[PDB]
């Protein structure tokens, strides 16, 4: 909303205004790598135990 | 398939209202009102010195 | 002027249980709280201003 | 009539807001004017 | 507030056959279809909210057009003339010297406009702004017979009007008007019907006019509720009866009437304004403009031009005649009562 | 003042008020601190009559 | 361009206050359905 | 949900259909008048009374 000031003329009158708005978001993300070894796929499964 | 759009909430305002007796400016004033002026003509003011 | 701070711990969840899931399925929208929107759109209805 | 009902709220309110805004530009009114008053009695330093 | 008036007390708050109205609708019955068989302020601010309160607890009178229009005071001045006077509203300025070019007959000046007009804004600086009736009158003035009250209008504008030498712009708005006739470009085409003045709001250059552009006059919102009237006054050179004149004692409603007169020769040209009362139909009035203004006609192929202004809705219209004081001049002024003001158009008859 | 239009209402405010500035001399001074930016370029513009 | 009016309904109830108060229109680009009003308009019902 | 039948080659195999339609509400209205006359207004009113 916005607040008015009266003023004495001959300025036309002047009325109160209401501003309506609204805002979209905008979308990111994030990354990380984790990568394993070959040998360390082996042990885990136990395949080389 | 499942879509949607949303609101992720509202904000409105609060009109700050101001008494003009609150400013540092009312010490210039003296401010007493008529409840009936419009009748009135001319009014005057007396100084001696 | 100071040194250690207090500051808040926990983020805040956004969870779709509730009425609001059907509209996200159904209507195809969604509203941030609307266990309280679509509350007071009642009370509203009937007591004051 | 029923939504109705609910709409009138969303026009009474309508008015509040209006309401307000309208007799506040009175008090800040006032306020502008004893500038324009004052700036027309008051002379400049240095003269 | 409940007065011992009590017969037609109820007819004049808004009745007595309103409460036998709202009787058979609200007072009975179940139908709609039915069956078978803090001392001085605060209460002062209190009852200034009561005041409003009373206001919105309920909701004849006739219905008005107020308007409006922010004009420069140069020409016109709300100021000297008092409330209920005619306002006449302008066209734009620049469009008079290029349509004097195509509109003149041949054999006439058509860079006489351009020059009589460019020489009042270069007296009005010693834009569709506004000239008001009083202001009119003195400039057609050497064109009017009794010629003695003619010059009682000229006589209180040189001395009141805000400008410099008002006078000086008479001998050139009269130059700018008969500038007009002799190119072509009437100023019947340029001069608009503005409503009556109920207030003004002057500055400095402009002032804000308020007026009446449709409805009667007597009961508008002056501005002041000290004095909420109004009356109509009109300088007796304009006036112009035609019931008197033609012996015509019939009551009935009076209609109003603009009347300009034309009189085209080579460097012999008048401006006449006039302001006709008659019971006349409008399409039984050009017969009247030539009996009286035949004279100019053999002269002259428009010779008249006039256009409607107002209803007396009275069976007995009411003129009165007297001289009010336009600052320290008297100037007989006839008085019009309980005009309702209906504008309307002009007409050529060439 | 109610005054129609375009389809809404007009309601128009007026407080009619007065002022007496009742000190005999001056009783305000107006002082100037600083300059902002000086609005005309100072040019050189010949003039055309 | 798709700027869907804002829901009138919902934000009669706001979720929290807006703080600094400025002439908004003076930068609009932060915005997509941007609305001016006069006291009061029709569509608003 | 339309069903099927089998077939024997060398015709390509049929697969269950499914068929969705929405339909629009249409909109009409219907008109009678009542009218009165100006000794009715009167005397319901309470004017001639």
């Amino acid at each position: 909303h916005q607040p008015l000031i009266a003023r004495d003329g001959p300025h036309p009158v002047e009325q109160p205004v209401h501003n309506y708005m609204t805002k979209v978001i905008d979308r990111r993300a994030l990354n990380a790598a984790f990568s394993l070894a070959t040998e360390a796929i082996a042990l885990l499964t136990g395949e080389a135990l | 398939d499942v879509e949607f759009d949303a609101l992720l909430g509202s904000y409105c305002n609060t009109l700050s209202l101001v008494r003009f007796l609150e400013l540092g400016l009312s010490v210039a004033c003296v401010c007493t009102k008529f409840p009936e002026l419009a009748y009135m003509n001319e009014g005057r003011v007396q100084f001696e010195v | 002027e100071d040194t250690e701070a207090d500051v808040p711990v926990t983020y805040g969840e956004m969870v779709l249980n509730g009425a609001n899931l059907v509209t996200a399925l159904v209507m195809g929208k969604a509203v941030r709280s609307l266990d309280d929107v679509g509350r007071h759109l009642l009370e509203m209805q009937e007591e004051q201003l | 009539d029923g939504i109705s009902l609910h709409r009138q709220l969303r026009a009474i309110q309508q008015l509040a807001r209006n309401v307000q805004a309208v007799l506040g530009a009175f008090e800040r009114g006032t306020a502008d004017q004893m500038l324009h008053v004052l700036l027309e009695k008051a002379p400049p330093l240095a003269l | 507030t409940k007065p011992l008036p009590t017969a037609p007390m109820a007819w004049a708050e808004s009745s007595p056959r309103e409460l036998a109205g709202h009787a058979p609708l609200r007072r009975v019955l179940r139908p709609p279809i039915a069956r078978r068989d803090t001392r001085a302020t605060r209460d002062d601010t209190e009852q200034a909210v009561d005041k409003i309160l009373r206001g919105a607890r309920r909701a004849g009178a006739p219905r008005y057009h107020l308007t409006r229009q922010v004009t420069l005071t140069d020409l016109c001045q709300p100021n000297a003339e008092r409330a209920g006077a005619l306002l006449l509203a302008l066209r734009h300025p620049t469009d008079l010297p290029h349509l004097a070019r195509h509109r003149a007959p041949p054999g006439r000046q058509t860079e006489r406009l351009a020059e009589a007009w460019g020489q009042l804004l270069e007296a009005s600086a010693l834009r569709a702004g506004l000239v008001s009736f009083n202001f009119l009158v003195a400039a057609c003035a050497a064109a009017y017979d009794a010629r003695d009250a003619a010059e009682a209008v000229r006589a209180h504008i040189t001395t009141n009007y805000g400008g410099t030498r008002a006078g000086a712009r008479l001998d050139r708005f009269s130059e700018c008007l008969r500038a007009m006739v002799h190119t072509h470009v009437f100023p019947h085409e340029v001069m608009r019907f503005f409503g009556g003045l109920v207030s003004w709001v002057t500055q400095d250059e402009l002032a804000s006019v308020t007026a009446v552009c449709s409805g009667p006059q007597e009961a508008t919102h002056t501005g002041h509720p000290g004095r909420p009237r109004s009356a109509v006054t009109i300088p007796a050179c304009a006036f112009v009866d035609l019931d008197a004149e033609l012996c015509l004692g019939g009551p009935g409603a009076a209609f109003l009437y603009l009347v300009f007169t034309y009189r085209q020769c080579r460097d012999q040209e008048l401006c006449c304004v006039y302001v006709v009362k008659s019971q006349l139909p409008p399409r039984g009035l050009e017969a009247a403009l030539e009996r009286l203004f035949g004279r100019l006609r053999i002269t002259n192929c428009t010779y008249a031009a006039f256009a409607e202004l107002g209803v007396m809705p009275d069976d007995s219209p009411r003129c009165l005649h007297r001289t009010e004081r336009f600052g320290a001049v008297g100037v007989p002024v006839v008085i019009l009562e309980g005009v309702v003001w209906r504008p309307g158009g002009w007409r050529a008859c060439a | 003042a109610r005054h129609e239009t375009g389809g809404g209402v007009n309601f128009t405010l007026t407080q009619p008020r007065g002022n007496v500035d009742l000190g005999v001399g001056y009783t305000a001074v107006a002082a100037t601190a600083t300059v902002r930016n000086p609005v005309t370029d100072m040019g050189n513009l010949p003039q055309n009559f | 361009r798709d700027p869907p009016g804002y829901r009138y309904a919902a934000a009669m109830v706001p979720t929290g206050s807006i703080l600094s108060t400025i002439e908004v229109a003076s930068h609009r680009r932060l915005f997509d359905f941007f609305a001016r009003v006069r006291s009061d308009e029709n569509s608003l019902y």
